[PDB]
């Protein structure tokens, strides 16, 4: 991404930083 | 692979850019 890693809930939070819309990226829930 | 590509490391946002489908 840019500095944080992408494992655990860090990857999901990174998807929101990319687009930001719900049901737009991988949303495990 | 995108997540497993650098899950235990820091690759680049250019990979996650393909997660807005």
């Amino acid at each position: 991404f840019v500095n944080q890693h992408l494992c655990g809930s860090h990857l999901v939070e990174a998807l929101e930083l990319v687009c930001g819309e719900r049901g737009g990226f991988y949303t495990p829930k | 692979g995108i997540v497993e590509q650098c899950c235990t490391s820091i690759c680049s946002l250019y990979q996650l850019e393909n997660y807005c489908n």
